[PDB]
DNA sequence: TTAGCTCGAATCGAGCTAT
DNA sequence: ATAGCTCGATTCGAGCTAA
């Protein structure tokens, strides 16, 4: 039938057909971009809304997967022993004078890492909320991994717009923050229909590319990055 | 696109006067034209610790420390004569007309369609349940803030000055009509009326309200208070200062009418309170929380913009709300 | 090629005094020569906040928190006395010859031809419609500013004083000639052929103004007001000042001379909305809007260009409007 | 001479001269948009640079004033007692729990506000951390007082493009940021040409008004709101 | 000139009061009713 | 760093569509 | 909400001058 495409995700038809059992079959590919990560033998007879059930369930282990494997990193506060956690924070990168550290009685207020070999630094409150203000995460700042380290950088001479595809992981019905593409221009302060010929693929005719601040602007926004 | 305008000033109208403060005797009330004013004096106060302490002051020996070492002051403090039991307070209410008209705006556009939002209301209910419940607020003796508190019989005389004579004469229980329910009487109907009058622009109409409040012999009678400079010493600080005009203690005439302008009931909350002030976001002082919150899209400024830029007129207890807030005035628009 | 002169600067014809503002009462005004003056007196004001929010100030914890702290003004208020209800206000008015000569000018061919033009004007119409208007913006108590709008009775009375005698009374009732029409009567016919003779030049005009005004027993007049340095504390913040001589409250004569000035009916817009006070570029800071841009030809820049420089001489209206910015006076001319 | 332009500020010389003692002089006047602040006789020897000296203490004082008077409002983290400060934040606004409030024994940290008659609520260090990181005013947040309420809205139906004057308030050397019209331009990622043409004159036929996106990151960027 | 309720013995009539109503620890009989006479003769009472 | 200016190319808003 | 279009106006980048 048709190409059912859900955000980043594209699950095509085969081209011929096959005649399992005696009713007939078609082969649905999903594709996570360039890469496959499955093939299903479904009937013909199922809609689009049934063949995307059908294949939600890999789309939900794949988006439980990156948000693990690209979780922040947390900081502890502690006391001046290190075994009660008095507040935790996760952060977007590690404060800058941290050493491997073992907190005692000198300093109230210690700042380690969650990783076992706990880097630490001497901290009081208010420079702990500094730091906290400073280098917090922002709840999706787990789909930063999945983008390129070229599209989030803050240096515009080398910043490279976002494709159609690495946009689709941003905005869209079936993307992996859920906003649509009205709600992104409304967000943006610009007009659907000129967001759509951001999002539009293979469509040479009227398509544009985001810019550096609009881009910024928006992972700002949607709550990805910059959100400190 | 019609937008609002940046400057939309608003000029008053109820203007009420100063309102003095005078003594005498109930059952002469009648001859209390020649009644002695009230005069603001000075006594001396004496005082303990009586506030909270901050957890350092709480110490027996800095607390018997500070008992040793009491505040010393003067106030300023008005009270009834000895021989008087009857408070009498007298003031005069003008009320203009042509409310919805701003006396200044920037857009001649928007100043249109305001004066036609302003029209449309007055021709489909006119000034007639605002002019009905500022007659209660006359009715009942609210301007009398603290001195109906306790006072065991208030009654207020209202007159109608046309040509420096009382063309129309109105005398009230004030404690028969409450202060929290806005009920119908025949006298209150025709003193609503005669403000509803008023406030469309048919005539000029100026009223003198006189309120009798029995307390109590010697019972001390509230004026409004003033600000201190807190510039002198210790001792004779002067931490309280009455309001009087010319030896004669006296209400503001803003307090009369913020007492008048209690109006509103038809804030989100509950009524509890009852009525509260027609004020932009519906703020009481003494609660010290606004009811009509921006954010609950039922303060006047977003009620205003809806009606006026937009067309979307709301309930008629909001279009009530809004147009007294316009009889109230005040500098809308963005600075 | 008779380029514009470099400087124009114009002395002011019509130059009034300040009007000193006093109170009685009504029919005994005859006898108002003794009339006690009209006291500043200082008055304490709370107030919650009512204008719009920022958008950053809509947040409901930081609304709260100003209420909690409202601000703290003490204001210069003028009442009347709680025994009176009409209030005097007297301003003496000069009417001065030779309008269109400059005081300053760097061209005497410029000048030439700008007495010529005005002298020309003066023939072929002299000073009638102009001195007509000015005749009924002091008929009018125009200049009792926000002192005639909810007042019940206004009269002036204009004394011609002539080697310091009346000469000539004149008494008008102001509520009936209006704020909009300039009609034709009798009285203002004489009051106005004794105003073109000032103009003119033919004599010396010098007129007393007093008018009376039904505002209210006790209620709140308007005089004018300063500017404040705001050098002080923000409780005491003396937020308004007011207007006065020597311990009278007073208007500003440069207000007495907008509100004379107010005739000028010809500008391009409607004059439905009412007359303006003659004005280069007809600029009205209360609407924010200027009347006669100068992108339309009909400012007084352009008109008196064109009249003087290359002899367009514009509509009779136009040059009314022209004559009487020279009769205002300015600080016309390059630089 | 020619006028002299300094951020938001101008100081224009009066077109005709006059003699003051033996020597020819001008009246220069500075202007903050319209309003006119303070006017100075100056000789004509003087070069912009003396001019612009004797305007500098004014200026500096009205920098001050804006600074005091526009400034955020502070929130404190108390301990039981309610006297001891553990932490303070500044914050662009109040969080919307603030009551009136007197410090009890039942919690054992309190967040509190600066002014007198005191708001606040019971809160936690993690819920402290949280209400700092999504309340906290950036280092320049007193310019946003500065500025009309239609420019600095997040509602794009609400939001009205800054004009040039309200431009020159973050852009130029004279502003109060201090950083240049190029650097603002590298942090947008823009073209340096375009950005002036943004802040461009009133006396020029290419102007461009900028964007909702591009003005609100620049905003971010510059520490003039939404950067906490 | 000294203090009988002192804050340290937990029986001025703040403590009471916050006892009493934040924590719903109703004080005896005679504690009550001397906050509640000291409710009857006013005051400015509540700190920032 | 300020303050602009062409010139072709890409983008922007607001109209419509299709699915 | 997706998906895409046209069309005239506005923006945009990289040259350039001008100081």
């Amino acid at each position: 039938m048709n190409a059912i495409h859900i955000g980043p995700f594209s699950i095509t038809p085969a081209a011929r057909g096959l005649h399992y059992g005696g009713l007939p079959h078609h082969q649905w590919t999903l594709y996570y971009g360039p890469r496959e990560m499955a093939i299903k033998t479904l009937p013909d007879s199922y809609t689009s809304s049934e063949v995307r059930d059908e294949f939600s369930d890999i789309i939900a282990e794949f988006v439980i997967d990156a948000r693990h494997r690209y979780a922040p990193d947390v900081l502890e506060l502690v006391n001046s022993d290190g075994d009660a956690v008095l507040a935790r924070v996760a952060v977007s990168r590690l404060p800058e004078a941290l050493s491997g550290c073992i907190p005692d009685d000198r300093f109230p207020y210690w700042l380690l890492t969650a990783s076992r070999p706990r880097l630490g630094l001497p901290v009081t409150l208010n420079e702990y909320t500094a730091l906290a203000v400073e280098l917090s995460a922002p709840p999706l700042a787990w789909i930063t991994g999945l983008l390129p380290g070229e599209v989030l950088t803050h240096d515009a001479e080398e910043w490279r717009p976002p494709t159609s595809w690495e946009l689709r992981h941003v905005v869209g019905e079936g993307s992996f923050t859920g906003v649509s593409g009205a709600a992104a221009a409304a967000l943006l302060g610009m007009s659907a229909t000129n967001f759509r010929k951001y999002t539009a693929g293979d469509s040479a005719a009227n398509r544009q590319k985001i810019s550096f601040a609009a881009w910024h602007y928006l992972l700002d926004r949607l709550g990805v990055k910059r959100a400190s | 696109i019609l937008s609002t305008a940046s400057v939309l000033a608003f000029e008053r109208k109820l203007d009420p006067s100063d309102a003095l403060m005078s003594a005498g005797a109930w059952a002469q009330r009648d001859a209390s034209q020649e009644w002695p004013a009230v005069t603001v004096r000075e006594k001396s106060v004496r005082g303990t610790i009586s506030n909270r302490l901050k957890t350092k002051d709480r110490d027996p020996a800095k607390l018997d420390a500070s008992i040793q070492s009491p505040n010393l002051q003067t106030v300023d403090v008005a009270n009834l004569p000895s021989d008087a039991d009857t408070l009498k307070v007298r003031f005069t209410l003008r009320v203009l007309g042509g409310a919805g008209t701003p006396s200044a705006c920037n857009d001649a556009a928007y100043r249109d369609k305001l004066l036609q939002t302003v029209a449309t209301y007055v021709n489909d209910q006119g000034f007639a349940e605002l002019a009905r419940r500022y007659a209660h607020n006359l009715a009942n003796a609210r301007f009398l803030w603290r001195n109906r508190v306790g006072a065991e019989a208030v009654e207020v005389r209202i007159n109608h000055i046309r040509q420096g004579e009382v063309a129309r004469a109105w005398r009230f229980d004030a404690l028969a009509i409450g202060l929290r329910d806005f009920k119908a009487d025949a006298e209150l109907d025709a003193l609503a009326e005669l403000i509803a009058s008023g406030l469309s622009g048919s005539g000029h109409v100026l009223l003198e309200v006189v309120a009798f409040a029995r307390i109590g012999d010697g019972q001390e009678v509230f004026p409004s208070q003033e600000l201190i400079l807190d510039k002198g010493d210790k001792k004779g600080q002067k931490s309280k200062t009455l309001y009087s005009v010319r030896d004669a203690a006296a209400i503001h005439s803003q307090k009369i009418g913020n007492a008048l302008r209690t109006i509103d009931t038809w804030y989100p909350d509950e009524d509890g309170l009852g009525p509260i002030a027609v004020e932009p976001y519906g703020s009481v002082t003494s609660q010290g929380k606004a009811y009509r919150q921006p954010k609950q899209k039922l303060d006047f400024y977003t009620l205003l913009d809806n009606w006026v830029l937009r067309d979307e007129a709301p309930a008629v207890e909001q279009q009530h709300y809004v147009i007294a807030n316009l009889i109230r005035g005040g500098v809308f628009g963005e600075a």
